[PDB]
C-alpha cells in the first residue's frame, strides 16, 4: 500500500512511507520493485479568495490590440518636460483629468506643473520647466576613490578625482558643477595609465603581457601616437644632438639596440643649458667603466631614486 | 470636462430644490453639464445642460 | 496666468510631507492703469479606485503556533504580526483583542531568542552551528530585526556591529556582495541577487542605526545596481534589483529606466488588464513566478501607485499560483509584506484632509472639508490683495489645490511685444 501521509512540517515534503509487509516470509527472492518514500511538496493557503477560484488561459505582451477607443473620448499618455518623470502612469487618461509632473534626481519643478486632458485628444501643457538644484556623482570607474564623496552635489561644489596608489588620471583633476555638471567624458572614461614615476612593473608596460614569456618589449613604432614628452639623446655612431619623444626612447633602448646600447637623459627641447651636460656624455666606458654617481645611467632608466 | 462643484439635497416633496449654482470669477466658456445621481443605493442617472 | 498650484500631502506619502503653501502676491510691470488683480482657488483629487481583497483568517488557525527549520518556523511570524497591526484587525477571533495581541508578542520574544542562537561571536549569522559564514543569512536576518525596532525594541550597539562586518569585509570595491559559504556569463546574475538582497536588509536597518560608513556603503551599493542592470538579464534578477532601488531614491533617472524595463517584461490578462503578472523564463511547488511578482508588487507599492498595483493584488489573491512555494518562507513573506503594504496604501489615502485657505496678514477666506462624499471644491474669489496661504491639519489623503490669477495687462507694454504700431 501507501501510508504515513503527514501535515506540512520542518522542510517539509509529506513523507508517505511505503512498507513491503504484504507478504510476509518466504522462500526469499524477494522484496518488491518501487520507491519507499515520496516525499511530494506540501501546500498552504492563507487565503480567503471567496474563492472560487475560476480561471482561463490567455496571455498578452504589451499586446498590440489597440486598447484605445476614441468613441469614449479620452487622451493618451502625455510626454513629460525635459528630465521627464510623470507620476501615476496610465495608458489612457480621461477628459478633464489633470496629471502632476515631477522632476528626476535632481531638479525642482518651476512654475505651474500639471497637464490637463482637453476634450480633443491633446494636452493643455501648462508652463513648466526643470531647474537644477543638485548635480549627481558621475559613473566613472572603480579606480577612484573620488573626493568629496556624497550621493549628490550642490551647485558651487567642486569634485577632485585622483587615481592611487600609482598611475594618474592625467586630467581633468578638478571640476565644479553649475549644471553644467562639469564635462566628464563617459565614452572614453578615464582608465588611469601607469605613471612614468612608478618603479614597480614599469618595464612590463611595453611588454604585452599577457604574451609570450611574458612582458619584455614592443616595437618598432607600435608604442607611439601617445603624448610622448620630448627628450634629447645621442648614440649609435651617428652621434648628433637629436631630440625625441619618450615613445622612441624606451624603443631605441631594448633587445634591438641595447647590445650597442644607447644614450640618454633629457628632457631638454634641444636646447641651451642642458646641452653641455651631453658634452660630457663622452665618458661612458672610458677608460674602464662609469662609477661617478648615476654615471652608469642606472641600467633600466630610473628616476633615479 | 472638469468637475466644478457637487451638492447633495434631501427630497421631501418629489420636487428637489437646489441652492442656486454660480459661475466662477473666471468662467470657462462653452456648454456646461449637470449630472444627477440617487447616491445610495441606485445607479439611476440624469443629465442636463 | 495660473502660475501656481500644489498637491497637499498630509502623510508625506510621496517624498516629504506637504501642508502649508504660500501663494505670493506680485505686481507685473505690464499692468494696466487702475484695474486690479483677480485670483481664484479650488481643490480636488484622490478617489482610490478599488478596495479589492484581503487575507488570512485561516492562516492564524493554520500557521501561527500551528531541526534547522526553527528559522523558517519563526520568520513568517514577524511578517504576519505586521499585517495584523497594519490591517488593524484582531477582532476576528472570539477572544479579547488584548489577550490575542499579548499572546502573539510572546511568540516574537521566542523568535528573537531563536534568531539569537544563529549569531556567531563574529556578530555575523550562520545557518548550521556557526561552521561556515554566509552573507545571505546575515542579510536576510537584518530584515526581520528591522521589523522589531518599529514594534518592541533592539539595542543599537549590538545590532550596529552586524552591519560593519559586511562593509569591513564582504563589500567588494566594485560594490558587489559575495558570501563565503558554498557558462561564464552566469556569474554576473548571481552577483546582482547577492547585491540586491543585502541592499534590502541594510536599508531596512539603516533607519534604526544611522551610520556614515554604512551610508557610504549604500551609495556604492545602489550605484552598482544602476549601471550593471542596464542590459536585460533575468526578470527575477530585474525584480529584486528594482525593489532594492525602490527602497532608495525613487526619483533617480537610471531607476526610472529600470522600472520602465520591468513594466515591459510584465504580462497581463484582459483589455483593460484584470490581472498583471511577471514570468521569469523566456519561451519556456514548481511556480517561482510568485517571487518576481512579489518584488514587482512591492516595487510599485513603494512607488505609491494604486492603478498599477490593483491588477497584481488580484493575481496574488486568487490564481493558479497554488501554492506551491519555497524556501519557504523566502517566497511567502514577500507576499505577506505586499498585502501588508497594500492595506496600508489603501488606508494611506482616505481624502480626510481639511484645507484652510487664508491670507498671510489677513483673516481666513474659506475652508474646505474634504471627505469621500465630497472630493471636490468650489472656486472661491480672491479679491483683496495680500499673500495667500493655504494650510491643512493632520488628515489622511492626497489633494491638489489650483489657483489662477487673472490680471488685465496692456498692450502699452509693447516694450515686451517689440512692435510700434499706428
Ligand atoms: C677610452 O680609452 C681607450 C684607451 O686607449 C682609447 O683608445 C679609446 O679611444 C677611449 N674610448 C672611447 C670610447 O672613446
Ligand atoms: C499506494 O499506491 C496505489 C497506486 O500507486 C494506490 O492504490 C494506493 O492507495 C496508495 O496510494
Amino acid at each position: 500500500c501507501w501510508s504515513s501521509w503527514s501535515t506540512c512540517d520542518a522542510t517539509y515534503k509529506r513523507s508517505r512511507t511505503r512498507e513491503c509487509n504484504n507478504p510476509a516470509p518466504q522462500r526469499g527472492g524477494k522484496r518488491c520493485e518501487g520507491e519507499k518514500r515520496q516525499e511530494e511538496d506540501c501546500t498552504f493557503s492563507i487565503m480567503e479568495n471567496n474563492g472560487q477560484p475560476c480561471i482561463n488561459d490567455d496571455e498578452e505582451m504589451k499586446e498590440v490590440d489597440l486598447p484605445e477607443i476614441e468613441a469614449d473620448s479620452g487622451c493618451p499618455q502625455p510626454v513629460p518636460p525635459e528630465n521627464g518623470f510623470i507620476r501615476n502612469e496610465k495608458q489612457l487618461y480621461l477628459v478633464g483629468e489633470d496629471v502632476e509632473i515631477s522632476c528626476l534626481t535632481g531638479f525642482e519643478t518651476v512654475g505651474y506643473q500639471y497637464f490637463r486632458c482637453l476634450p480633443d485628444g491633446t494636452w493643455r501643457q501648462g508652463d513648466v520647466e526643470c531647474q537644477r538644484t543638485e548635480c549627481i556623482k558621475p559613473v566613472v570607474q572603480e579606480v577612484l576613490t573620488i573626493t568629496p564623496f556624497q550621493r549628490l552635489y550642490r551647485i558651487g561644489e567642486s569634485i577632485e578625482l585622483t587615481c592611487p596608489k600609482g598611475f594618474v588620471v592625467a586630467g581633468p583633476s578638478r571640476y565644479t558643477c553649475q549644471g553644467n555638471s562639469w564635462t566628464p567624458p563617459i565614452s572614453n572614461s578615464l582608465t588611469c595609465e601607469k605613471d612614468t614615476l612608478t618603479k614597480l612593473k614599469g618595464h612590463c608596460q611595453l611588454g604585452q603581457k599577457q604574451s609570450g614569456s611574458e612582458c619584455i618589449c614592443m616595437s618598432p613604432e607600435e608604442d607611439c601616437s601617445h603624448h610622448s614628452e620630448d627628450l634629447c639623446v645621442f648614440d649609435t655612431d651617428s652621434n648628433d644632438y637629436f631630440t625625441s619623444p619618450a615613445c622612441k626612447f624606451l624603443a631605441e633602448k631594448c633587445l634591438n639596440n641595447q647590445q650597442l646600447h644607447f644614450l640618454h637623459i633629457g628632457s631638454c627641447q634641444d636646447g641651451r643649458q642642458l646641452e653641455w651636460g651631453l658634452e660630457r656624455t663622452r665618458l661612458s666606458s672610458n677608460s674602464t667603466k662609469k662609477e661617478s654617481c648615476g654615471y652608469d645611467t642606472c641600467y633600466d632608466w630610473e628616476k633615479c631614486s | 470636462g472638469s468637475e466644478v462643484d457637487m451638492v447633495e439635497e434631501i427630497d421631501h416633496i418629489g420636487i428637489i430644490s437646489f441652492p442656486d449654482f454660480k459661475i466662477p470669477s473666471n468662467p470657462r466658456y462653452g456648454m456646461w453639464t449637470i449630472k444627477a445621481k440617487y447616491k445610495e443605493d441606485f445607479s439611476t442617472t440624469g443629465t442636463a445642460y | 496666468e495660473s502660475y501656481s498650484g500644489v498637491t497637499l500631502d498630509p502623510r508625506g506619502i510621496y517624498g516629504t510631507i506637504s501642508r502649508r503653501k504660500e501663494f505670493p502676491y506680485r505686481i507685473p510691470l505690464d499692468l494696466v492703469p487702475k484695474t486690479e488683480i483677480k485670483r481664484i482657488l479650488s481643490v480636488k483629487g484622490l478617489l482610490v479606485g478599488e478596495i479589492l481583497s484581503a487575507v488570512l483568517s485561516q492562516e492564524g488557525i493554520n500557521i501561527l503556533t500551528h531541526a534547522e527549520a526553527e528559522l523558517m518556523s519563526v520568520v513568517p511570524v514577524f511578517y504576519v504580526f505586521h499585517y495584523l497591526e497594519t490591517g488593524n484587525h484582531w477582532n476576528i477571533f472570539h477572544s479579547d483583542p488584548l489577550i490575542e495581541k499579548q499572546k502573539l508578542k510572546k511568540k516574537l520574544k521566542e523568535g528573537m531568542l531563536s534568531i539569537m542562537s544563529y549569531r556567531n561571536a563574529d556578530y555575523s549569522y550562520s545557518v548550521w552551528k556557526g561552521g561556515s559564514a554566509s552573507t545571505w543569512l546575515t542579510a536576510f536576518a537584518l530584515r526581520v530585526l528591522g521589523q522589531v525596532n518599529k514594534y518592541v525594541e533592539q539595542n543599537q550597539n549590538s545590532i550596529c556591529n552586524s552591519l560593519l562586518w559586511l562593509v569591513e569585509n564582504y563589500q567588494l570595491d566594485n560594490g558587489s556582495f559575495k558570501e563565503n559559504s558554498q557558462l561564464p556569463v552566469e556569474a554576473r546574475e548571481n552577483s546582482l541577487y547577492l547585491t540586491a538582497f543585502t541592499v534590502i536588509g541594510i536599508r531596512k536597518a539603516f533607519d534604526i542605526c544611522p551610520l556614515v560608513k554604512i551610508d557610504t556603503a549604500l551609495i556604492k551599493a545602489d550605484n552598482f545596481l544602476l549601471e550593471n542592470t542596464l542590459p536585460a538579464q533575468s526578470t527575477f534578477t530585474l525584480a529584486i534589483s528594482a525593489y532594492a532601488l525602490s527602497l532608495g531614491d525613487k526619483t533617480h533617472p537610471q531607476f526610472r529606466s529600470i522600472v520602465s524595463a520591468l513594466k515591459r517584461e510584465a504580462l497581463v490578462k484582459g483589455n483593460p488588464p484584470i490581472y498583471r503578472f511577471w514570468k521569469d523564463n523566456l519561451q519556456h511547488g514548481t511556480a517561482r513566478m510568485v517571487e518576481t511578482t512579489a518584488y514587482a508588487l512591492l516595487t510599485s507599492l513603494n512607488l505609491k501607485d494604486i492603478n498599477y498595483v490593483n491588477p497584481v493584488i488580484k493575481w496574488l489573491s486568487e490564481e493558479q499560483r497554488y501554492g506551491g512555494g519555497f524556501y519557504s518562507t523566502q517566497d511567502t513573506i514577500n507576499a505577506i509584506e505586499g498585502l501588508t503594504e497594500y492595506s496600508l496604501l489603501v488606508k494611506q489615502l482616505r481624502l480626510s484632509m481639511d484645507i484652510d485657505v487664508s491670507y498671510k496678514h489677513k483673516g481666513a477666506l474659506h475652508n474646505y472639508k474634504m471627505t469621500d462624499k465630497n472630493f471636490l471644491g468650489r472656486p472661491v474669489e480672491v479679491l483683496l490683495n495680500d499673500d495667500l496661504i493655504v494650510s491643512t491639519g493632520f488628515g489622511s489623503g492626497l489633494a491638489t489645490v489650483h489657483v489662477t490669477t487673472v490680471v488685465h495687462k496692456t498692450s502699452t507694454s509693447e516694450e515686451v511685444c517689440s512692435f510700434y504700431l499706428k
